[PDB]
RNA sequence: CGUGGAAGUCUGUUAGAGUUGGUGUCCUACAAUACCCUCUCGUGAUCUAUGUGUAGGGGUGAAAGGCCCAUCGAGUCCGGCA
RNA sequence: GUCGGGUGAGAACCCCGACGGCCUAAUGGAUAAGGGUUCCUCAGCACUGCUGAUCAGCUGAGGGUUAGCCGGUCCUAAGUCUCACCGCAACUCGACUGAGACGAAAUGGGAAACAGGUUAAUAUUCCUGUGCCAUCAUGCAGUGAAAGUUGACGCCCUGGGGUCGAUCACGCCGGGCAUCGCCCGGUCGAACCGUCCAACUCCGUGGAAGCCGUAAUGGCAGGAAGCGGACGAACGGCGGCAUAGGGAAACGUGAUUCAACCUGGGGCCCAUGAAAAGACGAGCAUGAUGUCCGUACCGAGAACCGACACAGGUGUCCAUGGCGGCGAAAGCCAAGGCCUGUCGGGAGCAACCAACGUUAGGGAAUUCGGCAAGUUAGUCCCGUACCUUCGGAAGAAGGGAUGCCUGCUCCGGAACGGAGCAGGUCGCAGUGACUCGGAAGCUCGGACUGUCUAGUAACAACAUAGGUGACCGCAAAUCCGCAAGGACUCGUACGGUCACUGAAUCCUGCCCAGUGCAGGUAUCUGAACACCUCGUACAAGAGGACGAAGGACCUGUCAACGGCGGGGGUCUUAAGGUAGCGUAGUACCUUGCCGCAUCAGUAGCGGCUUGCAUGAAUGGAUUAACCAGAGCUUCACUGUCCCAACGUUGGGCCCGGUGAACUGUACAUUCCAGUGCGGAGUCUGGAGACACCCAGGGGGAAGCAAAGACCCUAUGGAGCUUUACUGCAGGCUGUCGCUGAGGACUCUCACUCCGGGAGGAGGACACCGAUAGCCGGGCA
RNA sequence: CGAGUGGCUUGCUACCUCGAUGUCGGUUCCCUCCAUCCUGCCCGUGCAGAAGCGGGCAAGGGUGAGGUUGUUCGCCUAUUA
RNA sequence: ACGACCGUAUAGUACGAGAGGAACUACGGUUGGUGGCCACUGGUGUACCGGUUGUUCGAGAGAGCACGUGCCGGGUAGCCA
């Protein structure tokens, strides 16, 4: 047959790429040597095309102007601190070790110094639960208990733009505008609606996947479609 | 819109031009590669054994 | 407010859009001063017409249930 | 009651896009896909110009096995080849 | 087109005049691409041109494109290439990362030029007048120099400023018309230099507790109005430019509506609407320099692409010429262009055909089907049902009005803007042409806008929002590459990948036996290496022990593939069809039965329904709105029909000129029978038959056009499928190497990852090479 | 039960045709057949009449319009010799 | 190149208890088909005459264009049913 869509993606052609030339910046944490003597002022609030959420422009003491992964409640004029001795306040960044237990955090680093990997989307937040000298236990937005190095930096508060998912797109055209801002081919044609040559579910008079949808983890690309290694399906049970 | 005559009217794009190296009108001005001698692609001259019968 | 949708989309979609935009368009109490002069400038961006305080908040509300939790702890 | 002026909102041969029916005309054609009337869309998932990218078991595909230079259920050219 | 005339050996179509017409977003003006001399002149007609030709985009011979300030050139965009690095057997191949360069001629950014004159052909290029920019030099001034500003930005609504144009009023100059006295044209003048400034913003004063303000939102003791002030706009006004230029002349003045251009206010985003060079910031005089490339012409019913001088296709701007009207609509007319969507002459001009006009009475009887045609129509007033998601349905339906003239009223600053009143009066007809919906009910489908088979399918198919399930914590899930590497990703679960269903509403039953996926697993089975036994002075080899994933086995799972019967008052193989719907786009029987409607209804709708063989996201039911989607009914209407007629335009026929193609074994004036490989102009027997030519509609030549579009055959092909055969990728899993120190463990030193770094995390694992077992239509 | 005729139905065969002879129904237009539906002339009757019913000669002419259905067919309606 | 029917007189008669109910023949008409003709009725009639909308020729007069008549009304010859 012919390579299915999921395989066309891999090639990374224009159709499947994200509009990077239109993107603003990666909201990574500042790199401070030590001393914490790095504070700045929120100079402006901007819209981030890549995340459909507001982001804050900060002007630091040492003359650095950088965009920041902004939590809810950050406003122009406000002073932000980044470092070990940072004040425990919303919008401030400091290692998990310096953060008190039971405090909502966002833009959490996976490995100290990476700039932040977890809890970055609209309205989400990680919850700092347990402390230690060797490991900080954080509950991620998915509900997973994650063990992290206490030296991993994070921002206090939840990510701005919460509730975005609460309003329906209502019309195709609205979805359209959003997809243009992402690395995604849209709209979506069902496998069962294509010819047998184009997808494992294509062909046959009436539309129907002529086989069970739960596919093995070991299935090769081109065959791995439908319900990937499902532990179960449906709503019952 | 038919693929024939009606679609021939839109053809006013210049692509293949006279090649600086070989003199043939094969220098693709968009790709900057000569389809005849290979100028712009290779220092060596484009050539192939299939350009003639096998035993000749 | 969902009257711009006409007889299209159904009750629920235009009921939520209505309720959401209803609350979204309301007079919001500014965090800086106390005036009910905060308006939306875009997705998650709010500003007070009185003191000009530009700040971040929910996408449709200037404050989300989660954001209110941050203050406590 | 007024103001306001939203809308993949309505009418519209504005520009522009398209093509339901006539199974009309043509069918050694004006034309290897044309002509006329009717018809549909026309602030948006709109239309459009140039530039640019993706290449053959590969692209591209709101999916018709559609489209990739009058040819595609695997382009074209030459070679394998008599 | 016609009548005259010109030139010429020759004139329907080459040129002059008159008369008559055609084009108005184009048939006019300027241009991008593309073409390439097609442009101008002279001389020609063998060639090309749908006839002719003295003509020409043709032939011959010459000539023609002039730039500091118009493009290019400069900048960077998506993105491309080169070099280095790395991969690859290798390269003209390949990804990353560096550096460099490349990448925009109408239409991204960008130092500076206007007016007029001139030529057969160029023209912001030449010439005249005036101006401007940059660099450099000299001189004066200047010590400021880099912060900032600019370049630089989406969509929708809107105020204000304001030029061109158009229009109105009056004056001047010139023309036209001649029952009036009206109608037309002109009334000019740039870049640039100088100056003015509304809006926005800010300051002073002031002191509002209800005022200020808008088209609208709005503003204020955190200081409203008012008053004064700072900064501050036009391609705009004003003065110069200008005893420049242009005009035969006059060589105006005011006003309204105001494209350009300037400047503000408001709203929208699960959408956020380039960058860089450059510029300003940062004076003036004088002088020098400003090179290189493009420049003609067409830009299309004859200069482009389509084999053509092709009814096709082909980007930009002229979007403000007059009447008209809501209008960038129709129709008519200017400026401008054209008679080349290029063969003519003749016949009241027949038949027949293409497009049309008009048809009495009947009125869908026509037809599968109102197909075709028609009916309606603009605007104002009255009035408007079921149903509904309260938006809508709706212009529902239905009813009335509509011109001209005289004099007025109201709104507004006013319009050459709009809304009305009274009187008079004409026609068959006042949206008089043009423009311009026919209406209503029921049923099926898809919710809606949207998509599609370039070239027989526009749909009920695809998409969609919405619903759902699956995978993954990021050193991830998914995907591309042999590799070096890469997309997703300037992304991080409110994410994005993989699938199914398909708005809302009410709902979504039962089954885990099989298959699929996933988890577990005492025991069973389960490869290779190493190990042990036998064998071989060794080796082949035989057997053994241990045993990973996998399987057996157990479990979970149907919005996972799918299933929901036969029998009786259980059986196959798990369950045995719940809500709903039902003769269905599913019901064979079938025109099912009853009813509605019709003179009569295999149709349609309602009900019944045991459903050959409905049924719940293989989604069920239902549904307002929507639809060039399928079917049915009614009113209105009509040449669809009864049944045809007459007329109009172009052909057809005759004449001049030009001038193909299809087809052709031969013979051929046939007809009726027969015969024959049973479907004969040609054989047989009869009959008929003087030759040739014109027109016609097409009975026959099993007419012409294609080695069917149906069927079979071939140890033919291809695309597709799968628990066909055989293999190949890929994933998982064990083992050996990388790989180190002290059946479970510790360490650090390789190696890996995070970190700018210090250093941190991990660690002999992982990655990678080799091999073994399992899965393996993803692929051959 | 027996004997035939036709070539309108269906079946059978594979003789003709696959380098192609355009399916059903309708429509329009022409010719024909008779096994006669009407019309003309007859015979019988369980023929009073009127009307039927059955039969004979006879192909000159006629045999129409409509409702469902693509229908051929058929069912149905009102007309009709 | 003519086919068929209805109606009237025959006749409420023959026949028949009655109910019902003929024929020969002579007439009038209809229908289908056929050939021809235009005084009559009707259609057409882009000959013609008139009305009238928009626009252009300044008005008036008189005209062009709005498809082979802008639209509407009437209609001779001729051709037609
Ligand atoms: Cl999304
Ligand atoms: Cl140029
Ligand atoms: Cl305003
Ligand atoms: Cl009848
Ligand atoms: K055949
Ligand atoms: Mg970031
Ligand atoms: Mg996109
Ligand atoms: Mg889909
Ligand atoms: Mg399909
Ligand atoms: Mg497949
Ligand atoms: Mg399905
Ligand atoms: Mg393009
Ligand atoms: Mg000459
Ligand atoms: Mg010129
Ligand atoms: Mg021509
Ligand atoms: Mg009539
Ligand atoms: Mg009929
Ligand atoms: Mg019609
Ligand atoms: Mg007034
Ligand atoms: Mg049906
Ligand atoms: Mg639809
Ligand atoms: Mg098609
Ligand atoms: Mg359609
Ligand atoms: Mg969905
Ligand atoms: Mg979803
Ligand atoms: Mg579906
Ligand atoms: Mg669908
Ligand atoms: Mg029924
Ligand atoms: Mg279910
Ligand atoms: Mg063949
Ligand atoms: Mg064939
Ligand atoms: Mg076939
Ligand atoms: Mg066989
Ligand atoms: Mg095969
Ligand atoms: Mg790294
Ligand atoms: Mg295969
Ligand atoms: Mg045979
Ligand atoms: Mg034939
Ligand atoms: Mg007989
Ligand atoms: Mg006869
Ligand atoms: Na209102
Ligand atoms: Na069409
Ligand atoms: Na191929
Ligand atoms: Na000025
Ligand atoms: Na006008
Ligand atoms: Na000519
Ligand atoms: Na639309
Ligand atoms: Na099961
Ligand atoms: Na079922
Ligand atoms: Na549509
Ligand atoms: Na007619
Ligand atoms: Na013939
Ligand atoms: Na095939
Ligand atoms: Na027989
Ligand atoms: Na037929
Ligand atoms: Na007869
Ligand atoms: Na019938
Ligand atoms: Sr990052
Ligand atoms: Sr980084
Ligand atoms: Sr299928
Ligand atoms: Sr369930
Ligand atoms: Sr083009
Ligand atoms: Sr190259
Ligand atoms: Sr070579
Ligand atoms: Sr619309
Ligand atoms: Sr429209
Ligand atoms: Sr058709
Ligand atoms: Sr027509
Ligand atoms: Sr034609
Ligand atoms: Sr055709
Ligand atoms: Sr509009
Ligand atoms: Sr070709
Ligand atoms: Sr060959
Ligand atoms: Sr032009
Ligand atoms: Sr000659
Ligand atoms: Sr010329
Ligand atoms: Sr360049
Ligand atoms: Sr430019
Ligand atoms: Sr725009
Ligand atoms: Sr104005
Ligand atoms: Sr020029
Ligand atoms: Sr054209
Ligand atoms: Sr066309
Ligand atoms: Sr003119
Ligand atoms: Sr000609
Ligand atoms: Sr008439
Ligand atoms: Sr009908
Ligand atoms: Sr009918
Ligand atoms: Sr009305
Ligand atoms: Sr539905
Ligand atoms: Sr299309
Ligand atoms: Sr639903
Ligand atoms: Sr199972
Ligand atoms: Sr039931
Ligand atoms: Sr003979
Ligand atoms: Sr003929
Ligand atoms: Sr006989
Ligand atoms: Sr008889
Ligand atoms: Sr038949
Ligand atoms: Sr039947
Ligand atoms: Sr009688
Ligand atoms: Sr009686
Ligand atoms: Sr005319
Ligand atoms: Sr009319």
């Amino acid at each position: 047959g012919r390579r299915i869509q999921g395989q066309r993606r891999g090639r990374g052609t224009s159709t499947f790429r994200a509009p990077s030339h239109r993107y603003k910046a990666d909201l990574e944490h500042r790199k401070v040597e030590d001393g914490d003597v790095i504070a700045g002022t929120v100079v402006d609030i901007e819209h981030d095309p890549a995340r459909s959420a507001p982001v804050a422009a900060v002007e630091f003491e040492d003359g650095d102007r950088r965009l920041i992964l902004a939590p809810e409640g950050v406003g122009v004029g406000d002073e932000l601190q980044v470092g070990v001795s940072a004040e425990i306040a919303p919008g401030n960044t400091l290692p998990l070790a310096e953060i008190p237990e039971g405090v909502p955090v966002c833009n959490v680093e996976s490995s100290p110094g990476d700039g932040g990997k977890f809890a970055r989307a609209s309205g989400v937040n990680a919850q700092l639960l347990t402390h230690d000298r060797n490991v900080a236990v954080v509950k991620l937005p998915s509900g997973e208990m994650k063990r992290l190095d206490p030296q991993c930096r994070a921002t206090i508060g939840v990510v701005a733009g919460g509730g975005r998912t609460d309003k329906p797109f209502v019309k195709a055209g609205n979805k359209h505008h959003k997809m243009k801002a992402r690395g995604t081919k849209w709209p979506n044609v069902r496998g069962v609606a294509m010819n047998a040559v184009d997808h494992p579910f294509g062909g046959g008079g009436r539309q129907h996947p002529g086989k069970p949808k739960s596919i093995s983890r070991n299935a090769p690309p081109g065959r791995k479609v439908g319900d990937i290694a499902s532990k179960r399906t449906g709503r019952g049970g | 819109t038919g693929a024939g005559t009606p679609s021939q009217g839109k053809k006013n794009t210049t692509t293949h031009t006279k090649c600086r190296r070989c003199g043939e009108k094969s220098y693709h001005t968009k790709k900057k590669v000569c389809s005849s001698c290979g100028f712009g692609k290779s220092a060596k001259r484009r050539d192939y054994e299939w350009q003639s019968k096998a035993g000749e | 407010s969902s009257g711009r949708f006409g007889a299209r989309y159904g009750r629920v979609s235009r009921r939520r859009v209505a309720e959401i935009e209803s609350e979204m368009n309301e007079d919001h109490a500014c965090p800086n001063c106390g005036e009910d002069r905060v308006d939306r400038q875009g997705t998650g961006i709010w500003q007070c017409s009185y003191c000009d305080y530009k700040f971040t908040g929910g996408s449709y509300k200037p404050e989300t249930p989660g954001g209110k939790t941050v203050r406590r702890s």
